[PDB]
């Protein structure tokens, strides 16, 4: 579960430059969504 | 796990300044480092609890 509860704060704090085009936060958001597809494969 | 990517992007955006981004910049910095001193120090002082239990 801290697997996953790193990647969803380090995606919270990149949302606070407030630029939803900065390459950085889409690719935090792209990982995020393989992470969260993995968990629900496992459970 | 989280810092060090948030001061690896401070590095990568500010190679030179940003003026768009600067005053963000210092807010994610100052909440990752006031929630980093915290975190640390509820952690020592867990240990030393415990240490002192037996």
């Amino acid at each position: 579960i801290g697997e996953i509860k790193t990647e969803t704060e380090t995606t919270r704090f990149y949302v606070d430059y407030d630029d939803l085009m900065l390459s950085l936060l889409k690719e935090a958001a792209k990982k995020m969504i393989n992470t969260c597809n993995e968990y629900q494969k496992r459970h | 796990g989280v810092a060090t990517q948030l001061l690896a992007a401070y590095i990568l955006l500010f190679d030179e300044y940003n003026e768009k981004k600067a005053s963000a910049q210092k807010d994610i910095l100052i909440k990752v480092l006031d929630d980093g001193i915290t975190k640390l120090n509820e952690a020592q002082k867990s240990l030393l609890v415990s240490s002192q239990s037996f």
